[PDB]
């Protein structure tokens, strides 16, 4: 049982937190179903530890993806949804339930989870 | 590991994929872009109990053995864990076996939907 | 206060590089005129040095902004433009001539220049 | 330095801006968001030879002295570099003089365009 955004959304103790994260947003069905994912990674911001994970749309991975950071300590879940338009070199971001504590370095970590810098430099984001 | 586009193109070329079975390099780079966005650790669980693994999302029902897929044929004779490495070698070796069929790259859903019929050379444009 | 995205755009030795960065884009005129800015910061990627700078739309700073990274000895300039919609809160990014070498860590650095993480952690983005 | 939203709201409250001359705290946080995006070092050169300085983009023609602006009055009697401090004390002290000038916060273009008439309290919620 790998920790994934999908498992958090269905988890008895985490489902409520996931619902709060996506409140007001209408995400594609692939997110809850469970997209193409990689292992969660530990990131420490201040004195708070988070599990940071990401997933992408199956078989259309470079087009749509999502990153989530989860704090068991606070139960809170914050995320970033991203859709890409290669032809215009553009990327549309939807910030999901970003509280003030994560408004600067949290956004940076979520973006790093999507670019690949967090996976390539696992110890470079503990701000 | 998450590869850069031109970084992956260079590795795939060194691995003999350019024009393998008539498929120019861009096809392989494009397939990886849409199967895993160049992430060697990508994993996708499927409803039938199998899982797709690695940069080219190779399935555990027919190609690799992950020890938890009923009916596994392991046609690439490789543990699925070997397809999650930072080196793309195991994935390339298996991809060559997979594509050597009358249907070719249609074996990859991502290639069919985002690469097939397009100017795939664009995926290696600007690459050294 | 002096090295800015605006000055790079006009500099005799950097203007061609800036033009290459913005070719095909429609940046607001305020970028070249010189928006609200802060001093350039230095970051190291691999064993190469970049000056990273940013600027925002005067009196609407939180709505539109740009970050640019420049390597003087490499004659390369890559950037990121960001507009935040005042109705949906969606953030639309436009990548400016991001070469493959900067396709991963460079994107991270440019975004950090906009979030504020780079300014607050000046030596926190020097990736190996 | 780039302040966090709540971090800045708390600093502004400590310096007595909440409801100063009738402007609730959110007006000040919102003004800073759109003048400088909470960056203490923000500077904007204007075509008339003046420059706007700091988190609240205070102008060098009437309020601070930068030694290079025509028609300088330096009514806050401070060098413009003081408005670029990492703590907001100088900027708050000068802003209190500006907002008591007659037209209140209309002195800030960003406040007029993005804050006036809106639910400004939004800027201090979740803090």
């Amino acid at each position: 049982d790998d920790l994934t955004i999908s498992s958090l959304a269905k988890g008895e103790t985490t489902k409520a937190a996931f619902n709060q994260m996506v409140q007001g947003h209408k995400l594609p069905a692939w997110v809850m179903k469970g997209g193409t994912y990689t292992p969660a990674q530990t990131v420490t911001l201040g004195d708070e530890t988070y599990q940071v994970m990401s997933a992408c749309k199956p078989h259309d991975c470079g087009s749509q993806r999502i990153a989530v950071m989860w704090s068991e300590k606070s139960n809170q879940m914050t995320g970033l949804f991203s859709t890409i338009d290669e032809k215009t070199s553009q990327e549309k971001l939807t910030w999901l339930n970003v509280n003030d504590a994560l408004s600067i370095d949290g956004k940076t970590v979520l973006f790093a989870a999507l670019t690949g810098s967090l996976e390539n430099h696992p110890d470079g984001f503990n701000f | 590991k998450v590869f850069g586009r031109c970084e992956l193109a260079a590795a795939m070329k060194r691995h003999g994929l350019d024009n393998y079975r008539g498929y120019s390099l861009g096809n392989w780079v494009c397939a990886a872009k849409f199967e895993s966005n160049f992430n060697t650790q990508a994993t996708n669980r499927n409803t039938d109990g199998s899982t797709d693994y690695g940069i080219l999302q190779i399935n555990s029902r027919w190609w690799c053995n992950d020890g938890r897929t009923p009916g596994s044929r392991n046609l690439c004779n490789i543990p699925c864990s070997a397809l999650l490495s930072s080196d793309i070698t195991a994935s390339v070796n298996c991809a060559k076996k997979i594509v050597s069929d009358g249907n070719g790259m249609n074996a990859w859903v991502a290639w069919r939907n985002r690469c097939k019929g397009t100017d795939v050379q664009a995926w290696i444009r600007g690459c050294r």
